[PDB]
């Protein structure tokens, strides 16, 4: 809820976001 | 050619044989803690 | 509650099966 | 009362001369005096060598057409290799000088200069009495200058190949390199330049970190370096104080606390790079190349999309197709 | 340095197996040497004695070691055979050479008189020592002996 | 020349903002930053009125 | 009036700040004669 | 009122209603709610 | 310090240092001006990167005719 | 004749690197 | 070949700031010795 | 009691984990956008319509082949705003005309301003000097110079370094080629300081280690110091004299010491910026006039520095058909520099 | 003041609530690669979309302000 | 070929580093400074200046 | 080629030097103690 | 025309005694004004 809270958050959720897409990207057949 | 060749050849083994005997002649006793 | 050295121990594991799987991916 | 041999030991290795010797240093000395009388006599007066060993010499002097920039000391011929080259096994002293046996007795007396730069800053530690891993941190550029002076010629298998004693020579070594190993797809010359920038990264910030918290001690109408009297007890500067900026100018465990600590770091970090890019270019000698990424991405029947790397790849090709001309016979640069 | 390349140039097995056995007599004559003596005052005037100093000499040996070995790998086909090891740097310029050379003197061309770009030998040229040499690029690597050339040089 | 001179003029703008806004530390810092720089031991940052 | 100015302050140039300035202009003029001249 | 035009107007605000107000506001609530004991 | 007749002439226009507005004093309608000066700089910095096109100003040589 | 200027310029550089040796300012303690 | 006026250049931007930090240097040692 | 801009100044001022200050307002949000922008590109964002690459994770690339590159040559040197006349408020043609790297761009250079302003607000809150903003104007002149002068004075933004590895390789590969930038001395300052203060940096920091006093027992050193300790934790007069009769010359003064590790880099950061800053207008160190007459006149002189420049028309003719493909570059094989060709 | 370390990974929400919100997050940039979002989004190619019938070379944009029509007549079909 | 030579070369020159890191601390520790200077009695401190 | 010693004359000052050299160092050691000692080094010059 | 490197034969000849004498009287005012 503080100020803490927030920086995390936003350095976390599209980090988690991205790094399923990455291993998402890992499996297409090139 | 030859005799450039024995000059350094002599220095170079001058310096060498003073490295040598020089590191030989109780180097680890010439450090400020001795005695 | 849980002592650390096991969670540390976890998150290497894990952070080193991510480098694997995505070397794996770079291999293939 | 002692022998004179006793005498000669103790001057040598007295902490009285102005410039310590010691033993390290009666090898060091001629060979570093010998190395830097023969590169300025080079430098500025030695006719053109035939680095490629195509009879078709390359001009290095400045009284042969060449500025600080352009000038070098150029390696030997290609027809030598890194067979041995001193003056008595040439026919003649032009003929020594043609073939560039002036640039394998520079890098010789050089090589063997800073090993005993090396062991004479170990040897001038034990004298004090301080602790003696100055000569650690001196191994990272000894160990670059190898490299590029003495390793890559053994794996080459020829000293036209090492970096020649010059600017302009640098240069030419450095792209040469590029086009033929890719040196900055490697991962160590990658750690190299890490500990380069990362080791004026950390220059600056501890030189800015001490300045910004230095303790008055001075008036305002002189310097602030007066503030610091050369073997005082005292701390010239308020490390409390930039723990506390540098903690909160990211976070409060971003700075190191202990002075010790921070200062094992600033020696680790671009010691340890150094040594990683000296060791890269080592393996590169031996060609075990960087990363090879050319033509990775290929769409769905199989045409080649470049990327990044690919263009670095055309450059390199560009390089490669140009250096040294008429030397290649063959298609393959094996 | 080249052309003479110390113990890496060992050529023959006759020589290898020899200087084995002078090692292995070597060795056991010094070790019974050290089992039955002391060191001499020079050598405990010379040397510092606790584990520390034992470690950095035999750290310095090892490194020489490591050394001596990579240029073995690098340079020696006797003792790291072909067959097995893979040729080396010269002894692959040198194959392609030597393997455009029969390519050109079976299918019409004379190599002994071919000129260069520069005036030199393109497939023959002079050594600096003034033997007949593979020409081109791979005249830094003339220092080379392989089993399937020496039979074919005079 | 003109971009140089502005480039430059950049870093010194910057000196002289530093030289007017820290005209009191110009020759270095007292004994009164040691309670500051404590984390935590004040609410405000430099404010000496919001000790906790 | 005319006269003692109160801030008029002595300037000092220690030896080593000499030689450091010595090595400056002497590396630049190294550096940049090349390009001046060519 | 080109387009581009319009789309600049649009842009400001965009920036004042999606950037300055919202985080001026919250900084403002936060400063009013959260604050130092100066005794 | 000499007193002379242009320093006479001047001193009224130099006799006020350290003479401030208490509080806040103009501060909000400068911030006003400047927010404006600001939108006037983004503009005409628009105009000329062309990524603002206005009716009968064309950023190009041409338009001298 | 450019080389005349350059190797006077190398030479004073090497000169003002043995000023700064062997002609320095001695360091001493002061008794602060 | 060499463009000439260039060595004007280098001599003259070597030698002015090298007599600006000399005439400094006597200047500065010889108040220090007049302090004495 | 208080006004509401004290009570704003209070609570952006707060001695918590994370400081945010007045400055706060413009870093965190440009930087966040800047390494999400970045991480968004070379995750998912092409350069297929800009430069014919591949420089995302969704098309195959790797770290290092991946990248934010540069917007398109047509663009010139626009804004590339959203909402701007080239993309129209349409997030794909955004993406695909290279705005990301705009995006990247001024939200770094306002990001970079926020931390300096961030490093000054910290200094004077502490209330010490502000010299480490002084000496983060170095990497403010690097950015500012190479990212935003340099392709400002070219043709477009295309010639900008795009925002990846093997990209920044590109980048120093195609300006020695095209720039012959290693020839340039203000890059030779800068390398000279760069250099130095690695130089400086290990030789201090050995030199500490190696002077520190015995205040412990324990054989680890590191745990022999204090930070509240008054007195010095290495020797300054053992150091001297090591390095007196070591090196020749050594520093007696520890704040010139410490001045000198802060100067070097910057000065080299500086010198550097210069040089890009004149290679921004093809103002180069390109060639040496009488270097090339006499290799005109003579076929047989030869230096090193006429090889770099033949290397670099290889770099330049064998690089600029796939490196600019909005120029429709055709070389045929003839008229490619071969070393073998002549 | 701050909150330590220990009451963060101490507490049962903290647990739970990530344990339901992040997993989702994961599956859901899975799916916006595997369902063929990314590329929509954000204009990136599919494999087989570098080339068209019509164009078998690089599409360079060379116009500034028709650069959307462009693009647009590009990247149909 | 290549394997074996970067390797070993690699290796040879990291075990050079430590024979250099261990022979400097065998003789510190021998001579007995290698845990710092002695504050009492300063070698440096008792030699005459230098220039 | 041992040494690189192609001349029997090179061998005259390889081999006498570090002689004359021994016979310093010889006069040094015989003016010292050379009895055994329990230490990591002597102390004893 | 006018023979070149007499423009630096002048300009050194006027500048270095110039130099010279201006660093004898700096060097002697500031030793005067240490003085008082
Ligand atoms: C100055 C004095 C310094 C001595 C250093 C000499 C450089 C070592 C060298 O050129 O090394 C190469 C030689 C190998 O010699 C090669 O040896 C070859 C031997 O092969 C011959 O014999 C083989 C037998 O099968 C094959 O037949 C082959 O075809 C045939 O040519 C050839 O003679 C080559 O011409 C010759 O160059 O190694 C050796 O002698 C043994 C290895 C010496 C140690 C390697 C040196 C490592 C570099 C120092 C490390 C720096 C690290 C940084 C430190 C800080
Ligand atoms: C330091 C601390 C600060 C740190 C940085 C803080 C972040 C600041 C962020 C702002 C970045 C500035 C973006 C300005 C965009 C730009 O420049 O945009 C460029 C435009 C000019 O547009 C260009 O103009 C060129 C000239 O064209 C002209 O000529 C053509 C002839 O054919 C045609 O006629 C055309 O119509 C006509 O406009 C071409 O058209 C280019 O394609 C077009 O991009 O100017 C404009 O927007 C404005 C240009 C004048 C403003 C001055 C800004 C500074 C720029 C100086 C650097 C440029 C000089 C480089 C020297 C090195
Ligand atoms: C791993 C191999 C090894 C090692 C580490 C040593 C180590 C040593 N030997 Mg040694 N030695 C060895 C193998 C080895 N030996 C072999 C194989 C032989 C037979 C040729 C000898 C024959 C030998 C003699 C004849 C002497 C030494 C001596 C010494 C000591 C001083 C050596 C010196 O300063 O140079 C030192 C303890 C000297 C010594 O102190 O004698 C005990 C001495 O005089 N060695
Ligand atoms: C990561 C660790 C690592 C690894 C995996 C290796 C791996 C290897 N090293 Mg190595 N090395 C390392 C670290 C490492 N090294 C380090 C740190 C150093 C110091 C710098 C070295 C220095 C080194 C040298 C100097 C050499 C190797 C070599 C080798 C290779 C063969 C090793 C061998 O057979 O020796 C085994 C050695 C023994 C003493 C084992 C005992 C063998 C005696 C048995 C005799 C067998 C006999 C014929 C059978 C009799 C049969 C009976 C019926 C008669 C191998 C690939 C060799 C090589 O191929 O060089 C390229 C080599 O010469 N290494
Ligand atoms: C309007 C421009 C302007 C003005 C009036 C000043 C004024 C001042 N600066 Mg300053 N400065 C400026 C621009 C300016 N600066 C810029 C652009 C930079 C960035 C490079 C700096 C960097 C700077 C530093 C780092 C320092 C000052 C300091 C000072 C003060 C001492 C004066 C001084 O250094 O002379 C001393 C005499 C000299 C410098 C003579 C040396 C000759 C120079 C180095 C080269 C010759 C230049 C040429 C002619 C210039 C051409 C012109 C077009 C620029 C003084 C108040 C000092 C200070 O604040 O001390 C309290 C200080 O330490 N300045
Ligand atoms: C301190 C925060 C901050 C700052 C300084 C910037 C700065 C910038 N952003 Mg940005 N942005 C921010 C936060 C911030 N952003 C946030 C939080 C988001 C997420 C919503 C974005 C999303 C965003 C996008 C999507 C884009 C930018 C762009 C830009 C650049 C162009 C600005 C422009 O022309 O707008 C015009 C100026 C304004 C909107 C200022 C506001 C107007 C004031 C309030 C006065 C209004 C008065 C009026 C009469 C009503 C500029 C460098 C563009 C860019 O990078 O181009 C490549 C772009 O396309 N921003
Ligand atoms: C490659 C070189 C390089 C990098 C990456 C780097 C990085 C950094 N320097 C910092 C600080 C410093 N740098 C300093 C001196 C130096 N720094 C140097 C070189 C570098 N410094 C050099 C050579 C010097 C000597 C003068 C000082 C003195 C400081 C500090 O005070 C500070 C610190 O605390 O040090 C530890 C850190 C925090 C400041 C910052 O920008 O964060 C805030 C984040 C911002 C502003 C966003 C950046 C946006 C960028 C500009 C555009 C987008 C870039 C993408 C996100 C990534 C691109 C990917 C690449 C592969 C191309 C940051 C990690
Ligand atoms: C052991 C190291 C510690 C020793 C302490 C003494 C330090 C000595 C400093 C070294 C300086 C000596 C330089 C002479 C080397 C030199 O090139 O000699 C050059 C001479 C060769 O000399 C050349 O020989 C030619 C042969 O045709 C011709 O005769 C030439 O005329 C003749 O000059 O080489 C030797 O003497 C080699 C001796 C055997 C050494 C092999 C070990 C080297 C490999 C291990 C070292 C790398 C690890
Ligand atoms: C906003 C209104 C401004 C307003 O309400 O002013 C009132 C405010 C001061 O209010 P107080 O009632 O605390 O101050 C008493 C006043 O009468 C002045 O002393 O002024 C400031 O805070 C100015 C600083 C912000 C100024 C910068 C922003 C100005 C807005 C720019 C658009
Ligand atoms: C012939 C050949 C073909 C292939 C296989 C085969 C094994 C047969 C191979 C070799 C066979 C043989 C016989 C190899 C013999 C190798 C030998 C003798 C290696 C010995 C090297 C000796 C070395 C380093 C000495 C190191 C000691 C040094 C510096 C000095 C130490 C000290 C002293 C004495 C002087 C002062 C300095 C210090 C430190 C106090
Ligand atoms: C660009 C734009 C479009 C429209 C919206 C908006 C206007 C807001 C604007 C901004 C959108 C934003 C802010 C998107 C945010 C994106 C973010 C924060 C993405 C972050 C992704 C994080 C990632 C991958 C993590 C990478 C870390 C990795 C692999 C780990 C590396 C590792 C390290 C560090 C050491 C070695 C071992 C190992 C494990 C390999």
């Amino acid at each position: 809820f503080t100020f803490r809270w927030l920086a995390i958050h936003g350095l976390a959720v599209p980090t988690v976001f991205f790094l399923g897409a990455i291993t998402s990207m890992q499996f297409i057949q090139r | 050619m030859f005799t450039l060749k024995i000059v350094v050849y002599t220095t170079v083994t001058f310096f060498v044989s003073l490295f040598t005997f020089g590191f030989l002649s109780n180097d680890a006793s010439r450090n400020p803690n001795r005695k | 509650r849980i002592p650390l050295w096991l969670i540390a121990t976890v998150g290497g594991t894990l952070a080193l099966t991510v480098v694997g799987i995505f070397f794996y991916g770079s291999y293939s | 009362s002692a022998s004179a041999w006793e005498r000669f030991c103790s001057w040598i290795t007295s902490t009285d001369n102005r410039l310590y010797i010691g033993w390290f240093g009666v090898l060091m000395i001629p060979t570093l005096l010998t190395a830097t009388t023969v590169y300025i006599i080079a430098f500025v007066a030695a006719p053109p060598v035939d680095i490629d060993g195509i009879r078709e010499p390359v001009a290095g002097s400045l009284l042969y057409g060449n500025n600080i920039i352009t000038g070098a000391v150029i390696p030997s011929s290609a027809s030598i290799g890194i067979h041995f080259y001193p003056i008595w096994e040439a026919a003649s002293l032009d003929e020594w000088l043609y073939n560039g046996g002036p640039y394998q007795l520079i890098v010789d007396h050089f090589l063997l200069g800073v090993c005993g730069w090396i062991g004479r800053e170990w040897e001038f530690s034990y004298r004090l009495g301080m602790r003696p891993w100055i000569s650690v941190a001196f191994t990272a550029p000894v160990a670059a200058a190898s490299a590029v002076f003495l390793v890559y010629p053994i794996g080459q298998g020829s000293f036209s190949d090492g970096m020649p004693l010059g600017i302009s020579g640098t240069f030419n070594f450095m792209l040469v390199f590029q086009a033929e190993h890719n040196i900055l797809m490697h991962p160590f010359h990658q750690l190299g330049v890490a500990g380069v920038f990362g080791g004026s990264l950390f220059s600056a910030m501890h030189g800015s970190l001490v300045t910004s918290s230095l303790i008055r001690e001075t008036t305002e109408n002189e310097s602030a370096n007066y503030g610091y009297k050369f073997g005082q007890e005292e701390e010239t500067y308020n490390i409390v104080a930039a723990h506390g900026y540098f903690g909160r100018l990211i976070f409060q465990y971003a700075s190191f606390n202990n002075s010790r600590a921070l200062h094992f770091f600033l020696g680790l970090w671009p010691v340890v790079g150094i040594w990683f890019t000296a060791l890269g270019v080592m393996t590169m000698a031996f060609n075990l190349n960087g990363f090879n990424f050319n033509q990775s991405v290929v769409d769905s029947q199989g045409r080649v999309i470049n990327t990044w790397a690919d263009i670095l790849n055309r450059a390199n090709l560009g390089m490669e197709v140009m250096h040294e001309r008429n030397a290649h016979n063959f298609p393959l640069d094996l | 340095w080249g052309g003479d390349g110390w113990i890496v140039s060992v050529n023959n097995m006759e020589d290898l197996v020899g200087g084995h056995i002078w090692i292995g007599i070597i060795c056991i004559v010094g070790g019974f040497w050290h089992i039955f003596t002391k060191p001499f005052a020079w050598a405990r005037r010379a040397y510092v004695w606790s584990g520390e100093a034992y470690l950095s000499y035999s750290l310095v040996a090892v490194s020489l070691m490591g050394f001596i070995a990579s240029q073995y790998s690098w340079y020696n086909n006797t003792a790291y055979p072909s067959e097995f090891y893979g040729p080396t740097g010269p002894e692959a310029s040198q194959s392609q050479a030597f393997t455009f050379l029969v390519r050109d003197q079976r299918l019409g061309a004379n190599v002994s008189s071919a000129q260069g770009p520069t005036g030199l030998g393109k497939y023959l040229m002079r050594s600096p020592s003034g033997e007949i040499i593979l020409g081109g690029e791979t005249q830094r690597f003339w220092d080379l002996r392989a089993p399937w050339i020496e039979p074919l040089r005079g | 020349g003109h971009a140089n001179f502005a480039l430059l003029f950049f870093l010194g703008h910057l000196w002289h903002g530093s030289r007017t806004l820290f005209r009191d530390v110009f020759s270095g810092i007292g004994a009164e930053v040691t309670e500051q720089v404590e984390f935590g031991a004040f609410q405000k940052l430099g404010d000496r009125s919001t000790k906790k | 009036m005319s006269g003692p100015n109160p801030n008029k302050q002595p300037v000092e140039l220690n030896r080593t700040s000499l030689f450091w300035g010595l090595l400056l202009i002497f590396v630049l003029a190294v550096l940049f004669s090349s390009y001046f001249f060519n | 009122m080109t387009p581009s035009l319009s789309a600049f107007i649009n842009s400001l605000l965009l920036g004042l209603f999606v950037v300055v107000i919202p985080i001026g506001a919250a900084l403002f609530l936060v400063s009013q709610s959260d604050r130092v004991t100066r005794t | 310090a000499l007193r002379t007749r242009l320093g006479e002439l001047l001193r009224p226009l130099n006799s006020e240092y350290g003479k401030v507005a208490p509080g806040w004093g103009t501060t909000p309608i400068m911030g006003f001006v400047m927010l404006l000066f600001f939108l006037f700089l983004l503009i005409i910095l628009q105009i000329y990167n062309s990524s603002l096109i206005i009716e009968n100003v064309d950023v190009d040589w041409a338009s001298l005719g | 004749m450019e080389t005349l200027v350059y190797v006077f310029l190398l030479a004073g550089t090497l000169g003002v690197i043995f000023f700064a040796v062997f002609f320095r300012d001695p360091p001493r303690i002061a008794k602060k | 070949n060499v463009s000439v006026a260039a060595y004007l250049a280098v001599l003259l931007g070597t030698f002015i700031p090298v007599v600006f930090l000399l005439t400094l240097y006597i200047q500065s040692e010889s108040r220090k010795a007049a302090e004495t | 009691g208080r006004g509401w801009f004290d009570l704003i100044d209070d609570w952006l001022k707060r001695d918590r984990f994370v400081f945010v200050g007045w400055s706060g307002l413009l870093l965190f949000p440009t930087s966040y956008l800047s390494i999400g922008g970045w991480f968004t590109g070379t995750t998912f964002v092409t350069s297929w319509y800009t430069h014919g690459l591949a420089s995302s994770y969704l098309e195959g690339c790797n770290f290092f082949t991946a990248a934010v590159s540069t917007p398109a040559n047509s663009m010139g040197h626009s804004l590339l705003l959203l909402w701007g006349p080239e993309a129209q408020g349409d997030f794909t043609r955004w993406c695909q005309i290279g705005g990301l790297w705009a995006f990247c761009a001024l939200h770094g250079s306002f990001a970079l301003i926020g931390f300096c302003l961030r490093q000054f607000e910290i200094a004077r809150l502490v209330g010490i000097r502000p010299y480490n903003a002084i000496a983060f104007s170095g990497p403010i002149a690097i950015f500012v110079s190479v990212f935003l002068m340099y392709p400002l004075g070219q043709a477009s933004w295309f010639f900008a370094p795009s925002l990846g590895v093997a990209a920044i390789f590109r980048f120093l590969l195609f300006i020695q080629g095209f720039h012959n930038f290693t020839l340039n001395p203000f890059h030779m300052m800068g390398v000279a300081g760069i250099l130095g203060a690695a130089l400086l940096c290990a030789i201090h920091g050995a030199t500490v280690q190696n002077t520190i006093f015995e205040d412990g027992d324990a054989a680890n050193t590191f745990r022999a110091f204090t930070p509240t300790q008054a007195e010095e934790t290495y020797s300054m007069v053992t150091a001297n004299r090591f390095w007196s009769q070591i090196f020749g010359v050594a520093f007696s003064n520890k704040r010139w010491l410490h001045f000198f590790m802060l100067f070097v880099p910057l000065a080299g950061l500086w010198t550097s910026a210069i040089g890009i800053v004149g290679l921004a207008l093809n103002l180069r160190a390109y060639d040496f006039v009488s270097q090339e007459l006499r290799a005109a006149e003579d076929p047989e002189f030869e230096t090193f520095y006429t090889k770099n420049i033949l290397l670099n028309e290889g770099i330049r003719s064998w690089m600029a058909a796939q490196d600019q493909p909005h120029e429709n570059f055709i070389f045929p094989e003839e008229v490619l520099p071969r070393g073998n060709a002549l | 003041g701050e909150r330590p370390f220990s009451d963060i990974i101490t507490s049962i929400r903290y647990w739970i609530i990530h344990s339901i919100t992040i997993p989702a997050l994961y599956v859901a940039g899975w799916l916006f690669v595997s369902t063929g979002l990314a590329y929509d989004i954000f204009g990136t190619p599919r494999p087989n979309e570098y080339f068209t019938q019509d164009r078998q070379q690089v599409p360079l944009v060379n116009d500034r302000f028709s650069a959307k029509q462009e693009l647009e007549d590009l990247t149909k079909g | 070929r290549s394997w074996l030579t970067c390797a070993h070369f690699f290796l040879g020159f990291a075990f050079y580093i430590g024979h250099l890191w261990h022979a400097g601390r065998a003789r510190a520790a021998a001579a007995g400074f290698e845990k710092g200077i002695n504050r009492e009695n300063e070698p440096t401190l008792s030699l005459r200046p230098i220039d | 080629e041992a040494l690189g010693i192609d001349d029997t004359r090179l061998i005259v000052p390889v081999i006498l030097i570090p002689v004359i050299t021994f016979i310093l160092y010889a006069g040094f050691a015989s003016e010292q103690d050379n009895e055994d000692f329990f230490d990591t080094y002597d102390q004893r010059r």
